[PDB]
């Protein structure tokens, strides 16, 4: 997912109010909601595996 | 806290003229102080003596729910800290009535920061209060020693019991009214909008809460003072069954009287509160018969209890007498809002609560301790007392008589009353 | 620019009494505490105040420091009008501007 | 000696207030000979039975006497009867509100004054007869032409006539207020809006016998000046009235109309707080 | 449980009666009708106390005497084993500051503040609930 | 006809705080005699007006507004559109980087960067600018309403007035596009929530992970 | 933990100033919370200055030299702990809190000195959004960074005895 | 100054002077004679 969005989202700034974005300012978080949540899925994962096998 | 802003507060009322506070001062003052006093000293006393003293009496190890009795405690402590921190803001803290009436309240009239922290503090104080109320009726149904049926119990267990039913009868409903305030406050919430019967939905709810709340800080001590009585008197309490049918009768009668608080709005039932508030003033006369039975024909010593109960008493009959007057409609609509209301209940509420206080500590001290407490001290503490507190609210009879309303800061020489 | 109304409640400073022009005083706007510029001009209470350390200066009173951490009152500067009408200053500044140092103001 | 027994109420200037007086006298006898009894028993209990002398086995352990126990609880319920009867009585006498009156006037408060309005006059004489009400209101509140109008520099003054029947209409524009006239015997709250609040807002005296200057207070808590709102009642003969009425007809404020017919102008009962 | 029951049920009684001689009193002679709000509280107070005392009479109902309901009862009779009652705990303190945390945050308008008090109080109470049940660290 | 309901409207509910000329109470009001419409259509719409303090819901609605400030002036004008209604977009300005410019050296001190409150001394605060409207700015920035300075049209245009007004518009209702503003304010709320969300979670996650005794 | 919050929590929008110019100033202040008592200690000390022959010694002086006073003691611990306990030996095993009272306290003291350095590094923004003055909140830092650290030793001596006992 | 559970034993209960009949047991019978005189 982290690897789509960056390269399909629409990031340049177009921030105004006639027609109103609301597009480009999911940009950034969306990015780091991708980047943190695979990463530390893969922690909990590895934190499991210890913690059972 | 409370007795030092009464200080400043006689201390400006005499001599005519603003010598040192300003009106906004003297305002924030008897808000305080009244709020302080009632909501933060006296509720909390009778839980202080109820967890000091119920388990003793039914033979119980432990209360029922030992967290929530300090969960009870700590809402209590930090509920008050959060109303009284309002002196430090620029505006101040509330300067409205301890009663808080329907328009002045709003964002438009009392704008400040003072009232949002009063309305917050005063409903962490009630969810305190009604946790210990829960936990006083759960503690006398369910923990009794193996022999002690209900009609063996002390007085004082009885009269805790009927006082936590008010509590959390009164208590919800203004958690209700505070929180239909706030919501005017912050987000124009038209609620108690006079354009509405908002503003006298208000005096009914506050009222509703309001009288309840003086019988919730009365029949405890009427327990204490029934409890030592018959120690100093060496003698059975005087009609037990009565006492109990007494106070059943005077908690069930408190939720049907609110509206005597209301006869000058012109918006009222007068005959049926008048009615019932007269009916009311029975059951307490009642009791103080079974008093006198109780102390006649024994053999009398007089300690610092006994001293403290007998002073009870005196000073709470006056007061009973001028309520029973002050219950009269047409009488009201002269001596209503004036200092004659102020002196009826200062002798009432402190013949019962400072005098049974005082009474109920020298009684518990040594049981609480294992010491005791000087008797020289308390004889002399006692008549400073007596002597202060007739010295101080006898006259205001007479002062309210002729015309001069409460919360006054400021009078004109040429008036009377100097 | 002060109201005409007070214009009596001026303290004029004792070198510096002929450094106004009627109700224009023209003061500094660098703080005497750490060089933060002092903007914040509260207008009916006649007081300077800088948001970076909260200290205040008495408009009314030569900008004498009342609150806070600085020590020294703001520098002066001399105002007239030329020929034309237009404001000018009518010299230099009687002391160094800023924070202070080993040397002097 | 009955201005002792009344613990200072002030003598009534209207046959409400009299009424009113005689209840209250007759109520605080019967208070003090309760409380008589009452203190006189326990005086006896704690002067005498106090003999814990030098002998004692224990005095003895009763604990109920039914009979005189129900008597106990039968004496209060008729004692108190009583005095709700007459209470009923005297407080629907206090309330009647004929539909006929002679002055009616138009009390008006807002944040820490007043202001009144004379409303309409018709004397049963046929001596005088005037409507004052005004459409300048083009929304609960009353307008007229003939106002008085307090400042925090003039004590608000309002005249009437000594014996004719008195109404009040009470408005207030922003928050509560109180109507308090000392030697009325009697009070009344002021509220915004008293219709849709379910509050009767008129009430009437029957006459004003005495003449004079009286002092009135506001009796709620209203804010800042709550102790800086009081007024000033002249009660003047009637043709005096009428004779004032025509002065302000014709332009003329409170002052030069009391000037006009040989009285003071300004309040002689209270003053303006210097401190506002 | 008998005399429990039979005070809430007095209670009630009156309650109920003086909810409806209010109620049609008001219906009648007065100004704009029902008064609609001392109605509702007396109504909702005969709740109340209904409730309880419907409670009491049905645990009551099927019980047998307690050796408290009884006289002539010795001390012997109720010996055994009594409930669990918790010792010394830390929590309340904690629930009463993050309740604090949020009234201060309610009364001075503040969102974030509001938001972080509950989220306080909902991990205290969390503390509270769970103190006599977590188990030993599973290692 | 506005003089005459202005007037009336006046004398009922403002002479007791001015005076019956306008002039000024020595106790309780002041002047008013320069003061335009401009003053009368912002302390009213904004109800700061009549008083015994922050805004308020205004009494008199548009029209009554008008008329007292009709009476006033006959005694700083507000800007109307061609049809006779109060301006709302004509007052912004294309120059947004001159208006931030002008913000930041004439109003930032006090406000904020953005628009923000700010405390001033010994009780007094600067609002936020977030529930102002255009005409209310103007109004504002040309009557100076108390300790705020009065920013005469002659020494900030009216072009520069749009321009700024433009900007303070812009910077309050843009949204933020780097995630949740943590209240506009600087490293303080992010030290907050620094310390409240990430080091409570590597904490907690630390307790996870290792052990205890 | 890092992206999650360098993706959604919004940090230094450094658009929203603009660039730096020695005229203008804004409501902003207080540097990243780990030089912020600096910044409280320079906004609570009192203005105390000497001035004797053509020289001048300012306030911030001050500052200067409790910074380098704190930078100084904190290296210096573990020596000037061993020679006031007089303990030399060699240790593997660590020590419960609750075991070393005076110690303990100390640290809660100088713990709650920054504490209040910080908070009053933050005087416009609590004095805005908590209504409280600005001079009562300069006031009391100033008498809080006095009479709070010894008032915390008090109180955390005797609750490690008490965890103690 | 009660122990921690308030007790190590009880008396039997039979009125509501429990102590008092503990403490002054030749005047239980005088209690229940003579207490309806009136
Ligand atoms: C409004 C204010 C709400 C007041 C809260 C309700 C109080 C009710 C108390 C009645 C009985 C007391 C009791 O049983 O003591 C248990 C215990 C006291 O412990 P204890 O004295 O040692 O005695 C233990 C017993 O022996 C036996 O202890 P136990 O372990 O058997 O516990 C029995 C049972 C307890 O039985 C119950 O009382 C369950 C009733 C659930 C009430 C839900 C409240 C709804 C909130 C209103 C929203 C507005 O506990 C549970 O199984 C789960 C309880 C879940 C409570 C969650 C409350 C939600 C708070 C978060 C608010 C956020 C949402 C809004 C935004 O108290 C609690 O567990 C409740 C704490 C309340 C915190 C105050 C909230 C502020
Ligand atoms: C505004 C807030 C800002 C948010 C900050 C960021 C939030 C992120 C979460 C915080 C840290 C992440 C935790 C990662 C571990 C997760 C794995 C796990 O659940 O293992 C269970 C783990 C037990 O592992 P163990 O090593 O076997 O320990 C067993 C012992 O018996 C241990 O027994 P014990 O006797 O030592 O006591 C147990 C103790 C142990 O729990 C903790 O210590 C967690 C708190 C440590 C944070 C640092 C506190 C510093 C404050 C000063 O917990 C408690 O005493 C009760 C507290 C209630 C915790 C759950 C309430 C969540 C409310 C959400 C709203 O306990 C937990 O950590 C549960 C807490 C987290 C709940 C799961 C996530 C819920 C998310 C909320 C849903 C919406
Ligand atoms: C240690 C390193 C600290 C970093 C760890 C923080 C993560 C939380 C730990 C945790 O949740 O896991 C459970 C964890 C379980 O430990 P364990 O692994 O089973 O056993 C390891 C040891 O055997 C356990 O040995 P222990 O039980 O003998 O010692 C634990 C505790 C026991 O020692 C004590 O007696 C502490 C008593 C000091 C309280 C004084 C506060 C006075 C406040 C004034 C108001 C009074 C009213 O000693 C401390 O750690 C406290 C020292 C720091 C106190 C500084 C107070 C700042 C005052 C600021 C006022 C402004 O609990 C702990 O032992 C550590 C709790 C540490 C609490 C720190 C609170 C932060 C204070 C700053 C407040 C900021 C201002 C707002
Ligand atoms: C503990 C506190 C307490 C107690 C016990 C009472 C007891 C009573 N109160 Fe009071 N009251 C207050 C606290 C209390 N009050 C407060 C705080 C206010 C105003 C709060 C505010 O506005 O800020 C107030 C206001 C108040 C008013 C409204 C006054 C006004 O605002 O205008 C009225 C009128 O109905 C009233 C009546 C009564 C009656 C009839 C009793 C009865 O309980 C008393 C009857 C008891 C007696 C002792 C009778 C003695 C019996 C006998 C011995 C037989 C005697 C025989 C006869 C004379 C019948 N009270
Ligand atoms: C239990 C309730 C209670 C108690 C105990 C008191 C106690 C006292 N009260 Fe109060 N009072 C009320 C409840 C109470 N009051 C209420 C409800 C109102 C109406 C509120 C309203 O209008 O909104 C009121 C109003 C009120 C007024 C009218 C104010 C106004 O309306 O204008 C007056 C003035 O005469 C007064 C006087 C006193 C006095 C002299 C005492 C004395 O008994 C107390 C004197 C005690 C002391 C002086 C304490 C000793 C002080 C120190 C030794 C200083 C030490 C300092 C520290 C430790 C911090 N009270
Ligand atoms: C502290 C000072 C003295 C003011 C306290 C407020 C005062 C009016 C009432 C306190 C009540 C007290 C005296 C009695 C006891 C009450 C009880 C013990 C709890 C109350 C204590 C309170 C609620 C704790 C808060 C104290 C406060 C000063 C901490 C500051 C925290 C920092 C400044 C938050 C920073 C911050 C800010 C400022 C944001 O605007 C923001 C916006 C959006 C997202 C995040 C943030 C954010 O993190
Ligand atoms: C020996 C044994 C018995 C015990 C040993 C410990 C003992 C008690 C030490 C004695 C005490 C004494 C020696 C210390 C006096 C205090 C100090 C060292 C005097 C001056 C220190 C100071 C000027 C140097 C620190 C660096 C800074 C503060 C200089 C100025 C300064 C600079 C240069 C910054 O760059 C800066 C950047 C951002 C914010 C602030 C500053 C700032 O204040
Ligand atoms: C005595 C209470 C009071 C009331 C009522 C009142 N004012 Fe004011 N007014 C003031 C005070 C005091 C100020 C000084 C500035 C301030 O307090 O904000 C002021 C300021 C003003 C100003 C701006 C002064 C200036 O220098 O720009 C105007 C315009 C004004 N008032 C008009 C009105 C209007 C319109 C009403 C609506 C009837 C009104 N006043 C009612 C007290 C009052
Ligand atoms: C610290 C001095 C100060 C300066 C400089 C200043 N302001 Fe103000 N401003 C204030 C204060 C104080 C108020 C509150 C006025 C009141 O309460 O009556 C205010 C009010 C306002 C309001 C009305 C807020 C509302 O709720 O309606 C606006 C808009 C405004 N200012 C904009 C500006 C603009 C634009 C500038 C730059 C030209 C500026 N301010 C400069 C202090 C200042
Ligand atoms: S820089 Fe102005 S106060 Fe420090
Ligand atoms: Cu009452
Ligand atoms: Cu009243
Ligand atoms: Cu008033």
């Amino acid at each position: 997912a982290l690897l789509l969005i960056f390269l399909f989202w629409p990031w340049e700034f177009k921030a105004a109010d006639g027609e109103s974005d609301f597009i480009y300012s999911l940009t950034t978080p969306l990015y780091g909601l991708t980047f943190g949540l695979s990463i530390l899925s893969i922690a909990i994962g590895a934190v499991l595996y210890q913690k059972r096998f | 806290v409370g007795g030092l802003m009464a200080l400043f507060m006689r201390t400006e009322l005499a001599m005519p003229g603003l010598q040192f506070l300003s009106n906004e001062q003297f305002n924030q003052l008897f808000t305080m102080h009244g709020t302080v006093m009632l909501l933060f000293y006296a509720t909390p006393i009778v839980f202080g003596f109820a967890n000091l003293v119920l388990p003793l009496q039914i033979g119980a190890p432990d209360v029922a729910f030992p967290r929530l009795n300090a969960l009870s405690f700590w809402l209590f402590l930090f509920g008050a800290l959060i109303a009284i921190a309002g002196f430090i803001t620029p505006g101040g803290a509330a300067d409205f009535g301890w009663t808080a009436y329907s328009p002045l309240t709003d964002a438009i009239h009392s704008p400040g920061a003072g009232g949002d922290l009063w309305i917050m503090g005063l409903a962490v104080g009630g969810l305190g209060t009604i946790l210990g109320g829960v936990n006083m009726i759960t503690t006398v149904v369910c923990m009794r020693a193996p022999g002690m049926t209900m009609f063996r119990m002390p007085i004082f267990t009885w009269n805790i019991l009927v006082t936590s039913i008010l509590v959390l009868i009164a208590f919800p409903i203004l958690t209700a009214a505070l929180f239909g305030l706030a919501a005017d406050r912050h987000l124009g919430a038209h609620i108690y909008d006079p354009a509405n019967g908002g503003v006298l939905l208000w005096q009914h709810l506050f009222w509703f809460f309001g009288h309840p709340e003086v019988y919730i800080i009365a029949l405890p001590f009427f327990g204490i003072v029934s409890e030592i009585f018959p120690v100093f008197s060496r003698k059975p309490i005087f009609g037990y069954t009565t006492l109990i049918y007494a106070t059943l009768a005077i908690a069930a009668l408190s939720v049907a009287v609110w509206a005597h608080h209301m006869y000058a709005t012109g918006a009222v039932l007068l005959p049926f509160f008048s009615f019932m508030t007269f009916l009311i003033a029975v059951p307490t006369g009642i009791k103080f018969f079974n008093w006198i039975g109780t102390m006649w024909k024994g053999q009398l010593t007089f300690e610092t209890p006994m001293l403290f109960s007998v002073g009870f008493l005196i000073t709470f009959l006056l007061g009973g007498l001028s309520g029973v007057l002050l219950a009269s409609p047409p009488l009201d609509f002269h001596v209503t809002d004036s200092y004659f209301v102020i002196a009826h209940f200062h002798y009432v509420l402190f013949g019962t609560i400072v005098f049974a206080t005082y009474a109920g500590i020298y009684f518990w001290f040594p049981k609480m301790t294992g010491r005791l407490l000087d008797e020289r001290l308390g004889k002399l503490h006692f008549w400073l007392t007596f002597i202060g507190f007739h010295t101080t609210f006898l006259v205001q009879h007479w002062l309210g008589d002729e015309g001069m309303p409460r919360r006054y800061a400021d009078y004109l020489p040429t008036d009377g009353f100097t | 620019r002060i109201k005409p109304s007070d214009l009596g409640r001026v303290v004029k400073r004792k070198g510096q009494e002929s450094f106004n022009f009627g109700e224009f005083f023209a003061f500094t706007k660098v703080c005497s505490h750490l060089g933060c510029p002092s903007s914040l001009y509260e207008q009916q209470s006649y007081r300077i105040l800088c948001p970076c350390h909260q200290s205040q200066f008495d408009a009314l009173h030569f900008a004498k420091p009342i609150f806070g951490p600085a020590a020294r009152a703001l520098a002066q500067l001399p105002i007239t009008i030329d020929t034309d009408g237009y404001l000018v200053a009518n010299g230099d500044f009687v002391e160094p501007v800023g924070p202070a140092f080993w040397e002097r103001t | 000696w009955s201005d002792a027994l009344a613990l200072g109420w002030p003598t009534g200037i209207t046959p409400e207030a009299k009424l009113n007086r005689e209840l209250w006298i007759g109520s605080v006898i019967a208070s003090f000979a309760v409380g008589a009894i009452v203190w006189g028993l326990i005086f006896w209990t704690s002067a005498f039975h106090r003999k814990k002398a030098t002998d004692t086995e224990l005095p003895r352990q009763f604990g109920y006497n039914m009979p005189l126990e129900l008597t106990l609880t039968v004496i209060p319920f008729l004692i108190i009867s009583v005095l709700f009867y007459f209470t009923v009585v005297v407080q629907e006498r206090m309330m009647h509100k004929d539909p006929n009156p002679e002055v009616v006037i138009d009390v008006t408060a807002f944040q820490w004054n007043w202001k009144f309005g004379y409303q309409k006059i018709a004397f049963a004489d046929g001596s005088f007869d005037y409507d004052g009400a005004d459409p300048e209101r083009k929304t609960y509140l009353n307008f007229d032409k003939i106002e008085t109008l307090g400042t925090s520099s003039e004590i608000p003054v309002l005249v009437l006539p000594a014996g004719k029947r008195i109404e009040f209409v009470l408005n207030s524009a922003d928050v509560i207020h109180g109507f308090w006239v000392p030697e009325f015997l009697f009070k009344r709250d002021v509220l915004p809006e008293p219709k849709a609040n379910n509050s009767d807002n008129v009430f009437q005296v029957s006459e004003i016998q005495q003449t004079g200057a009286f002092v009135g207070r506001c009796t709620e808590m209203c804010g800042t000046f709550h102790a800086m709102m009081n007024f000033e009642v002249r009660v003047v003969e009637p043709n005096d009235f009428k004779a004032y009425i025509d002065q302000r007809n014709a332009g003329k404020t409170n002052a030069e109309a009391l000037a006009a017919i040989n009285q003071p102008p300004l309040a002689i009962t209270t003053e303006p707080f210097e401190s506002r | 449980m008998h005399i429990e029951a039979r005070l809430f049920e007095i209670l009630t009684a009156f309650f109920a009666l003086a909810a409806v001689v209010y109620a049609v009193l008001t219906a009648m002679f007065a100004t704009g009708g029902v008064e609609w709000a001392g109605t509702t509280a007396l109504v909702l107070t005969t709740g109340l106390t209904l409730i309880t005392g419907t409670f009491f009479r049905f645990v009551a109902r099927r019980l047998d005497t307690r050796p408290e309901d009884y006289e002539d009862a010795e001390i012997s009779d109720g010996a055994g084993e009594l409930g669990f009652f918790a010792p010394h705990s830390w929590w309340p303190i904690l629930i009463s500051l993050s309740f604090s945390t949020a009234a201060v945050g309610a009364a001075l308008w503040l969102p974030w503040l509001i938001a972080a008090g509950v989220a306080f109080v909902i991990t205290s109470v969390c503390g509270l609930v769970f103190e006599y049940y977590w188990g030993p660290e599973k290692h | 006809a506005l003089l005459r309901t202005g007037k009336q409207l006046f004398d009922t509910s403002c002479v007791s705080c001015h005076g019956a000329n306008l002039q000024g109470v020595p106790d309780h009001g002041p002047s008013l005699i320069g003061v335009g419409e401009a003053a009368v259509y912002f302390q009213v719409s904004t109800g700061r007006m009549p008083a015994m303090a922050p805004r308020k819901d205004p009494i008199f609605d548009e029209a009554q507004i008008d008329a007292i400030g009709a009476y006033v002036q006959a005694n700083p004008t507000v800007v109307r559109n061609p049809d006779g209604s109060i301006a709302t977009q004509s007052l912004r300005g294309n120059d947004l980087g001159r208006g931030g410019d002008l913000f930041r050296l004439n109003c930032a001190s006090c406000h904020n960067f953005t628009g923000k409150g700010g405390a001033l001394s010994s009780g007094k605060y600067a609002p936020d600018l977030a529930p102002a409207n255009e005409q209310q700015i103007l109004t504002a920035m040309l009557t100076g309403p108390q300790n705020m300075p009065k920013f005469s049209n002659r020494q900030l245009s009216f072009e520069a007035k749009k321009d700024i007004i433009a900007y303070v518009k812009v910077a309050t209702e843009a949204r933020q596009p780097g995630g949740y503003l943590l209240g506009g304010f600087g490293p303080a709320p992010e030290g907050m929530a620094m310390w409240i969300i990430g080091m409570v979670a590597a904490i907690g996650l630390a307790l996870w992970i290792g052990a205890r005794s | 933990v890092l992206g999650l919050m360098g993706g959604l929590l919004q940090i230094n929008p450094i658009w929203n100033l603009g660039p730096y110019k020695p005229s203008q100033v804004s409501a902003g202040s207080q540097p990243d919370f780990y030089m912020m008592w600096t910044e409280g200690l320079a906004r609570i000390w009192p203005p105390w200055e000497f001035y004797f022959w053509h020289h001048t010694i300012p306030a911030p002086v001050w500052v200067a030299v409790i910074m380098g006073l704190v930078f100084v003691l904190l290296p210096a611990y573990p020596f000037l702990e061993k020679r006031f306990t007089g303990d030399y030996a060699h240790h593997n095993l660590l020590q419960r809190p609750r075991d070393v009272p005076v110690r303990t306290a100390i640290g809660a003291m100088a713990i709650a000195f920054y504490m209040v350095l910080t908070l009053a590094a933050m005087n416009d923004i609590i004095a805005l959004k908590f209504h409280i003055s600005l001079n009562a909140t300069t006031w009391i830092g100033r008498i809080g960074m006095v009479i709070l650290p010894p008032f915390v030793y008090f109180i955390t001596y005797r609750w490690c005895i008490g965890l103690q006992r | 100054p009660p122990p921690r559970h308030n007790f190590t034993e009880l008396p039997r209960i039979r009125s509501e002077r429990p102590a008092f009949e503990l403490h002054y047991p030749h005047m239980v019978e005088r209690m229940r004679a003579e207490a309806h005189v009136g």
